[PDB]
């Protein structure tokens, strides 16, 4: 009895060890507030650039290893353990929107943080 | 999937980080070949391409630095 | 995976003598090693083997496994023929 | 049932090392009193640039090995190394993301406060 | 069968389809050999080919002399 | 008569420019009687610079087999 | 293994794992410098084992050959 | 600097328990566990592992621990009958 | 947990302290504008630091090698 | 500290060596893009031109040359 | 340690009295050697195992000596055995 | 222990600062140095004990 | 000490002040990299002192290998 | 005996190492000494084997 | 040339019986052993003379004539032995 | 001296005057460096003298190759 279980139970174990159980959700998100893309300024006598939600976010994340969690303004921890480097961000202009590759916790925290960035603008007239 | 390496990485790093130049570069070529004597068709193709040009070379060159390092490395396996 | 062949209950109800034991195993090693040593042989002779970086990748481990096959088997025989002359002589 | 304590014990010990413990976290810090972007000056005869408080403070963390503290005018989770911590300005909205332990943006926080002060205007005549 | 080729397959099943790249960009460009897009791709793959073949084989060899070591020292 | 794997190779490079082992010489027959026409001079510039180009990457290639090969070879020591 | 019978990690190991990192993408540097050390050290540890099992042997053999 | 102690008063060994081992030869049982094994196996699991560097290390201590056994045993017997031929001529 | 000649490499992976990332970092500012001249002025500074550190790294670990296998071999 | 080597110090010693060059030449030409009929900014633009020019030459050979003096020492530890 | 030298005020030895029989005397001989080199071949392997010793070269010059010290030891009682009873052998033959 | 220690600390400055040129010709030296000094001891030390084993053996 | 020290450093007394005119000719030229004197000047010095290095470096190799090829007779 | 004039041709040298003359001429001696120094050590082994190998013999 | 001594008178002794030339034959041998032996050792360590093919060389010679020395002493001394063992057995 | 200074000597004499006729025409040419009969001159002498020299190394370096594997086999 001990010999049958010792051996069944480590080969389902190597049986096992291939299946992949990470799985990529896409989030779509339209912005309400401000165009998506990058915008540039051509002024009279100066050129400026203004980066978008996207870029800047890529360029955040950049390389990081550790996971994201509490942003503020057996297996399952095994899945959680999702590197930030994998977030993909990708500006969809013509419904201006964001495409999110990600875990579902990271598309979550995303959408918490553009939510966090896409505020309407006041207006100034000066005379 | 397509299986990519090191070096592959190092060479789409260029090809994303110039968006369009791959493109702009016909674009501007063909809009020359319609009108050969105008000098702002000229000055534009001028511009594009001596950029391509500068490019292909930073590219090519990288790539080889690289290969000859790790080239450099395993020999000391034996 | 191509023609596989295995015998089954080899010692169940049937048991050989020594004498022909001996005779079994030398004569199926000395013919595996001699079907070996002309394969290797015609994987060098031919143009087309010689030339490719895959054909050669495959050469350098059938020539690896020949060596270590022959050195394993001389190396046992010559121990245990040890043995034999530490029984008998006097 | 020493022997099973010991291995029982081990095991369940080396089952957890793949785990990872440590996290990251975001802070958006809007400033008050100042430009984000780094200010440039056109003149008749003159060029100045002006670096930001981004481009500064990266400047001055870049590399850093040791854990930061007491800025002045299981625990291993705690000791996250400096030079992790990462700052991008966002002049859109005129704030600063920052990327790092919860310690960390407390640091930069308290930092940006120190330094984002108004200015006093002098006319001359 | 044998472990040193288990070693040796364990780089081919690393490298999943490289064997076929290479002959593919080398098909396309020998269409038009003057293509520098063409050539770009090439020069990289080529590369990525010769340090997989060297390192496969200088690994072997490695494994081979422990393997040859141990034998004799059954002696 | 064998054929290597090596010439192989090269037989890819011409199976692939096919005929234009061919044009650079009927493009220079032509020209060599009346080196003043410009259309002929604007053919010949681009089917010498293709032959150039083909023959040089042809020969490197073979090279770095050759190359590779040899170092595989070395260890069947 | 995941088996005890009652009654750290070794080169062994460490050797198999670089390995198989490394034969994901054989052209990185920082992964074939990672490997060369350790196929070295497991080179230099599985030669150091067998002939000092060879020396204790041939104590052995040298004993009885004495007392015969 | 680190975790550092020493016994200063007394020789007690510590790298070894002392142990019953002391007092055998040859861990007979031990040889009849692996001699076990290496025979009962007849077309189960695999032939022919001359080559993994991990098995062929634990191969080694065998295929010398019992040539070392059976070389004793022929002295043990030859010293046997030759203190009964020695006695009953004396 | 690891040997001595792990403890040699080490050495130089933490004596050039952060080079391996800056490397990263220059070449993804240049890939952005090729063109740059102060772009490419740094760029070949860093590559040319790395290719002598793997070098150095490497040719030590061999020697350090050499120098054990022959100790061993006295063994016998 | 950035770490720095050894062939970024001897790049730098350059950099600070010409300490306002790399400036005066982007302002010399917004004055020349300005107007550039005028002689007094074309010749003025001239000279600094040239002077960028050669300090990027110098330099980079420079680098080259201590980069190739190491790689033959280290060549010898084996 | 290595700062420090450490005597012994007059060495009396207790154990160069006699006082114990033939046999005493043996049994101390074997214990002491068995428990010696059971103890030295257990450092030995130890010594290989541990990965920080095996791969330095400061540690495996001293391992070289200790194996060949262990050696010429084992090597000696047995020679020194093999003449003491070959001794008894030759004189009762006679 | 004097060989052993230079080599140590001649392998930290460098380690500092891996393309001085003065750098690398001075370990280069050390290094070889060490290099010869293992291999000669080595290789006495074993001729010293064979010459014992040769001896129990002669008369064994 | 030892005697590759000794040979190596024979060529460091041998050139006295090398190492450091490289360094101040480079500090001179840094200052006007236009300067044709300083050009010619610092051309000289810095061929000058990579020859240097090169015959240090390949003859404490050539001495290596002679005592090495001593050494491995003691056996 | 070779020994010092190895040793003073390096001493020269070491004076002007640019100078092609010394060049050639220590090439030419560093090459002699080297090749002079193995086959001295070689056929001292050779020897002391062969007279180890008698004692071997008869013991 | 700096510090350096030599002993010019040796101390002397009567011979008189097989018995004294025996123990002065033991004790010069003994001597000149130790001496070569710690003189070796020495050579080996000062990194001087570790490192100059000129002392290597010398080295050399003096590691064979020890080897040699000891190697005739055994063997003189075994076969002296083991004539008087086979004329006293026979 | 041995035979490869026979070797090097053989050059040394092979060529009369070179070295000497070198070391004049660069010091006709440095007093009046604009004359192209003395640059005509000089260019050819320089050449030989680099062919010479280049010549001479590799043939001392061939021999030593040769007396080295012979050495080797007196084991
Ligand atoms: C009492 C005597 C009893 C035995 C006498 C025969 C002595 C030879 C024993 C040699 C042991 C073989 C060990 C081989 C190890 C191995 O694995 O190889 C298997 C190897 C392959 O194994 P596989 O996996 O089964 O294919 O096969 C062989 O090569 C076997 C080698 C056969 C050579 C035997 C030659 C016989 C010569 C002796 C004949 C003289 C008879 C006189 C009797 C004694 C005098 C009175
Ligand atoms: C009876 C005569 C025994 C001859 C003793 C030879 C002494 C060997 C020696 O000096 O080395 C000692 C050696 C080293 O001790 P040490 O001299 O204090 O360093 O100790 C031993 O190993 C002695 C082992 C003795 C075993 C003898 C077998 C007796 C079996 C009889 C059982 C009867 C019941």
């Amino acid at each position: 009895y001990v010999d049958m279980v010792v051996n069944a139970a480590t080969m389902m174990d190597k049986q096992n060890d291939g299946i992949e159980l990470g799985r990529q959700k896409i989030g779509v998100m339209r912005l309400n507030n401000t165009f998506v893309g990058d915008r540039t300024y051509n002024l009279r006598d100066q050129k400026m650039v203004i980066p978008g939600i996207a870029t800047a976010i890529e360029r955040l994340l950049q390389g990081e290893e550790q996971p994201l969690g509490n942003i503020v303004s057996l297996q399952e921890a095994l899945k959680q353990n999702a590197a930030a480097g994998n977030i993909k961000i990708v500006a969809y202009p013509d419904t201006n929107s964001l495409l999110v590759k990600g875990t579902a916790e990271q598309v979550h925290f995303i959408e918490m943080l553009v939510k966090a960035l896409d505020v309407a603008k006041r207006h100034v007239e000066l005379s | 999937t397509p299986w990519s390496g090191y070096l592959d990485d190092v060479s789409a790093k260029f090809d994303t980080g110039v968006d369009n130049l791959q493109t702009q570069v016909t674009e501007a070529l063909d809009k020359l070949a319609a009108k050969p004597s105008d000098p702002a068709l000229l000055a534009a193709y001028q511009s594009k391409l001596s950029e391509y040009n500068l490019y292909r070379n930073a590219q090519s060159n990288t790539v080889k630095v690289f290969k000859d390092i790790d080239a450099a490395i395993i020999q000391n396996f034996r | 995976v191509i023609g596989q062949a295995v015998n089954i209950r080899s010692m169940e109800t049937d048991i050989v003598s020594l004498d022909d034991r001996l005779l079994q195993a030398f004569s199926g090693s000395a013919i595996a090693t001699a079907v070996d040593k002309q394969t290797i042989t015609n994987r060098i002779e031919d143009p087309n083997l010689v030339t490719d970086p895959k054909e050669l990748a495959i050469s350098q481990e059938m020539i690896s496994d020949y060596n270590l096959y022959v050195s394993m088997v001389s190396t046992l025989t010559r121990k245990g023929v040890g043995a034999v002359e530490t029984l008998l002589r006097s």
